[PDB]
């Protein structure tokens, strides 16, 4: 009934429903809309991994490489675990 | 020899978007 804006990307939601969004430019999280006479979401990255060391959000099972602090290359994947976690291999 | 890495980056927060 209520909606949420997002007036970057020019859409709307009702409450309850979920989309996801770009957020400091690289990251990406899922918002929902809460409402509550503001707009107001809630939006978490606990779904997606957003690597600090690339810059890029990746979704779960999605990987990437990149390197340790010694010259080794690790192999990374997203595996999301309700805790925005991913797991590499060095 | 090396076990896994596990890395997380877990966050949330709310914002209006009606002023």
């Amino acid at each position: 009934a209520e909606k949420c804006f997002d007036h970057a990307a020019g859409t709307s939601y009702v409450v309850g429903e979920t989309w996801e969004k770009p957020y400091q430019g690289w990251m990406m999280v899922d918002c929902t809309c809460l409402g509550e006479g503001s707009g107001r979401i809630t939006c978490t990255s606990r779904n997606r991994c957003n690597d600090q060391d690339t810059r890029t959000s990746y979704r779960i099972g999605d990987t990437w490489s990149k390197k340790d602090n010694r010259g080794n290359l690790l192999q990374c994947i997203c595996t999301g675990n309700g805790r925005g976690e991913w797991k590499c291999e060095r | 020899k090396n076990g896994p890495i596990i890395q997380n980056n877990k966050f949330e927060y709310k914002e209006d978007t009606i002023k």
